[PDB]
């Protein structure tokens, strides 16, 4: 699916990501920008404001598990379906998440990557990360039924 | 539906972009054609190669329309009237494509203005770009 | 925005359908769950099994609002304002899911009412179902 | 990526299809239901009303070719990207069709199929043809660059 040019762009920038910071930021931003998604995360406590979401220990720790799963996907990039198969079943059966939302979150992550990397996140670096986030979302949607 | 904080968020960003509105539009457009190639079907009359002047000239027009939208956030329906006509009656641009541009507008903004691109401003700008998409598509039939 | 021709097509078709709407809502829901399984994500608290009496009941509610929509095609934002809050802020259904049900409603009406499902009436019902779908996708922020 | 039971519903119903009528019917309805699509068919003549479009000899003859390519889709259901490669390139490079509309023509075909077969067009038979039409729209969308 991805060319070695595309992977080198993606993995190269991914190597520079702050693993403790980025996923939490991507998740906090989903919750802030798209406030209907909060209802999925109500055991997480105070989500009453941007500042309250962005400093939530549980959003930060959940964002980190979300980020690690993207890293595993990069680690399994030729087989995203299989990498996300157990997570797909989970999001469907247990979580009742519309897979249309998987694209929302990937695009927030692309926005956080753009935020952290500025000029280095050129249109060609984005496009490759767009291929990743679309593949990720397809694979999470795949075991739905 | 634009709040008071959204409006000052939007005008804040728009002031910081300042004279570079056109370049910001041109870049959002290249990001759009690049990450979302189906958008190019609307511009077969365009040179879409890298560094295109035709794309850059169109970036300014796109910026100018958003500049007018920023001035008239209280009534976007009225201010974007002719543009709604164009994108609906004359060009008929599928709604999904507005989503691709709006997303690349955020990405362009995040790339250029990290100190301004806070979670709340990210939210206010998303609301605005989407307020504008809805108007421009409203006359879908 | 619905024309004069569209309103007479819809009302004339809704009359022929008549008291049957509720059962057509049911089957249109079934067809949506069947043809587009991702819609079932919105109904985890429903017994969704084939022939289930909660889907029947629910499709009658959907029918009810549509008949009420047929009467209020001049001002649909007002007459669907309770559903509008329910769908864009309360539950928040992604707009694509409306395209799914809208299509399946046309499928159902074509299967049940062939003499009525003319090219011109098919056109007017599409316009009417997405004018309902637009009101419903309102209060997101 | 179809199942045997699905191919059974699909191929079974298709052997009863009227290529003479159903093709003309789906294309006509596309131009009627979705008037913007008409802009791609100005060479076809009078499209100024439903009557005009539904009686148009050009719409009917082209509608037959489209239904023949759908027949081609079925015969090659295991290799849609491959079968639809040339036609993907035509629609992108020559005709400039936003691939979004492919889904529209796929759903109109489904409606025309419902209208012909009434209650024989099961929810299961529909769901299987929904799978076909999405597959075909996806294959024709693949060579877009
Ligand atoms: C878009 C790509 C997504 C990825 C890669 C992802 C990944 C994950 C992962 C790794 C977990 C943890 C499960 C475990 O560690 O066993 C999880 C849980 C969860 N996910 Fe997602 N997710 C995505 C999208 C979404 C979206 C859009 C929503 C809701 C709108 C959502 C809702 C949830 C919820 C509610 C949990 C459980 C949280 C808890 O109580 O611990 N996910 N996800
Ligand atoms: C932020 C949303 C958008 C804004 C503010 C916007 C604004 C504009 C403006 C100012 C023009 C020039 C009209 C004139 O010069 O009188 C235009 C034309 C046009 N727009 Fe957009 N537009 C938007 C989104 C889109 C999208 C998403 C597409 C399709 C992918 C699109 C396709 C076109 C095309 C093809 C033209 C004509 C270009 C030409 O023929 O030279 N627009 N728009
Ligand atoms: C023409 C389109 C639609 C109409 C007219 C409509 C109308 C309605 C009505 C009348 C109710 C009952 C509320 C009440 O009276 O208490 C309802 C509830 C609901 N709707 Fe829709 N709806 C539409 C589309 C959708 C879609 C596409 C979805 C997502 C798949 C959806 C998901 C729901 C859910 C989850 C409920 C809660 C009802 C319950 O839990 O019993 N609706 N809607
Ligand atoms: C999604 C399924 C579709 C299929 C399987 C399909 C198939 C075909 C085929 C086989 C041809 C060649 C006919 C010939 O010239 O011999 C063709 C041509 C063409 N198609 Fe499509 N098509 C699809 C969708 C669309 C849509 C949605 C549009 C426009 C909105 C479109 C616009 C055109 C145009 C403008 C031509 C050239 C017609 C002419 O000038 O003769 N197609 N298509």
């Amino acid at each position: 699916f991805l060319t070695a040019e595309e992977k080198g762009l993606v993995n190269g920038l991914w190597g520079k990501v702050n693993v403790d910071e980025v996923g939490g930021e991507a998740l906090g931003r989903l919750l802030v920008v798209y406030p209907w998604t909060q209802r999925f995360f109500e055991s997480f406590g105070d989500l009453s404001s941007a500042d309250a979401i962005m400093s939530n220990a549980k959003v930060k720790a959940h964002g980190k598990k979300v980020l690690n799963s993207f890293s595993d996907g990069l680690k399994n990039i030729d087989d995203l379906k299989g990498a996300f198969a157990k997570l797909s079943e989970l999001h469907c059966d247990k979580l009742h998440v519309d897979p249309e939302n998987f694209r929302l979150l990937g695009n927030v992550l692309v926005c956080v990557l753009a935020h952290h990397f500025g000029h280095d996140f050129n249109p060609q670096v984005q496009a490759a990360f767009q291929k990743v986030v679309a593949g990720v979302a397809n694979a999470l949607a795949h075991k739905y039924h | 539906v634009l709040s008071a904080a959204d409006k000052s968020n939007v005008k804040a960003c728009w002031g910081k972009i300042g004279s570079h509105a056109g370049e910001y539009g041109a870049e959002a457009l290249e990001r759009t054609f690049c990450s979302f190639p189906t958008t190019k079907t609307y511009f077969p009359h365009f040179d879409l190669s890298h560094g295109s002047a035709q794309v850059k000239a169109h970036g300014q027009k796109v910026a100018d329309a958003l500049t007018q939208a920023v001035a008239h956030m209280d009534d976007l329906p009225t201010a974007m009237s002719a543009l709604s006509d164009l994108h609906a009656y004359k060009l008929r641009v599928d709604p999904v494509n507005f989503k691709f541009l709006s997303h690349c507008l955020l990405v362009t903004l995040a790339c250029h203005h990290p100190a301004e691109f806070t979670p709340a401003v990210h939210a206010s700008l998303d609301k605005f770009f989407s307020a504008v998409s809805t108007v421009l598509t409203s006359k879908y039939r």
